[PDB]
């Protein structure tokens, strides 16, 4: 999950 | 409209919710004057102890109301911290872009938006304005005057500067035979290839004969000082579908390289079949305005420009298998958008001395030097 919060900054992550 | 910086407003919001996740280190800094231009100074004097190092960064301003200057800042960085102002020296009209010589850092050249090149020695000039004596006019009368702001020092060769100059030319200074104290430097040559104007410039880092330019005529252009016709390079290409803003050698591959520009793509190529584009990169929403290899790593690439967006790419991901929640995100060659800015980032250097520490500055005086987590880069979790 934070590979994939690196992509999406702008959204929250989960 | 009004209601895009909202939008801007709130998606900030959540990138400071997201800050603990993503970062290993974040300092934010409103400086006095926006800056246009980024660059790490080389040296690193860390004491042993303070439990930090300081590192120097060389900015500038660009405001015509007041006087303009040229910044030297430290910032100090832990090893498990503060940003001041070490030099303002005044300069004369906006700083463009501010880049040192390698072979003596402490000489400064700088692009202005007149037709010149100054170069400034900072040991040799009063460390603040306590004088605040401005050179700076009431009115200032630019007729004709669109220019790019490229400019680049040899570094297998002291002295040999280019700069992308006013009517679609490149011009070259030999500054290391100095005139007997005349202190103005003619072109030694000026290269004629462009037919529109030249945005950024840069030598070969391993070649001291080559180096490269793009222009707004989409074009990359890659030229040879040994050549006798300066009218015409020795290669051409289509690069872009737009307007070509940026480009960036590699230093660990003398054949690779990677210009950015207005079409929200980062084109990567080679020297030895220019025909050929080898990867387009897209992940930019609107125009790029820099783009910069890593120098502790070969396959890491970062770029920057006007959607407030710090793009970070990795080569070694390009082609991979991805889902459809992935793909949404972008390409899987995307491994960092960084997103502090809230708007245009003018420009961005990595950190020589700190491995994955990057300094970028934006328009609304916003200096952020950065590092994404260490568990991002090391594929590891
Ligand atoms: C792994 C992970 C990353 C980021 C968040 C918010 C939660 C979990």
């Amino acid at each position: 999950c934070t590979k994939r919060a690196a992509r999406r900054p702008y959204k929250p992550c989960a | 409209d009004a209601v895009e910086e909202r939008v801007i407003n709130e998606e900030y919001k959540i990138w400071k919710k997201n800050t603990p996740f993503l970062y290993d280190l974040v300092m934010t800094h409103a400086l006095e004057w926006p800056s246009l231009t980024a660059q790490w100074l080389p040296d690193v004097t860390r004491p042993e102890g303070k439990d930090f190092s300081i590192h120097r960064l060389v900015l500038g301003t660009h405001t015509s109301d007041e006087q303009n200057h040229l910044v030297i800042a430290s910032v100090q960085l832990p090893n498990d911290g503060k940003i001041e102002i070490e030099i303002k020296i005044n300069h004369e009209g906006e700083v463009n872009r501010a880049r040192y010589m390698p072979q003596n850092p402490c000489i400064i050249a700088t692009k202005t938006p007149s037709s010149d090149v100054l170069v400034f020695d900072y040991t040799k000039h009063p460390s603040k304005p306590d004088p605040s004596g401005e050179c700076n006019p009431d009115l200032r009368l630019r007729g004709h005057q669109k220019e790019g702001y490229g400019l680049s020092w040899n570094p297998n060769l002291s002295g040999h500067l280019l700069s992308a100059s006013d009517d679609h030319t490149i011009c070259l200074w030999d500054i290391s035979a100095v005139p007997k104290e005349g202190k103005v430097v003619d072109a030694k040559t000026i290269f004629t290839g462009h037919t529109a104007v030249v945005e950024d410039v840069s030598w070969h880092l391993l070649h001291e004969s080559l180096f490269g330019s793009v222009a707004d005529d989409q074009k990359l252009m890659i030229w040879d000082t040994r050549s006798n016709n300066t009218s015409k390079p020795s290669h051409s290409v289509d690069a872009h579908t737009a307007e070509v803003n940026c480009l960036s050698f590699n230093p660990y591959s003398e054949f690779i390289l990677a210009t950015g520009s207005a079409d929200k793509t980062v084109a990567l190529w080679d020297l030895r079949n220019l025909k050929l584009k080898l990867h387009s990169f897209e992940s930019h929403k609107d125009e790029i305005f820099q783009v910069q290899w890593s120098p502790h790593n070969e396959t890491i690439l970062a770029s920057s420009g006007t959607d407030r967006r710090l793009n970070v790419w990795d080569l070694s991901k390009i082609g991979e298998e991805q889902s459809p929640e992935d793909a949404e995100d972008g390409p899987p060659e995307l491994l960092f958008i960084h997103g502090g800015h809230t708007a245009k980032i003018s420009d961005f250097s990595w950190n020589p001395n700190e491995p994955w520490v990057i300094c970028s500055v934006s328009e609304d005086n916003i200096m952020q030097v950065w590092q994404m987590a260490e568990n991002i880069y090391n594929d590891e979790d």
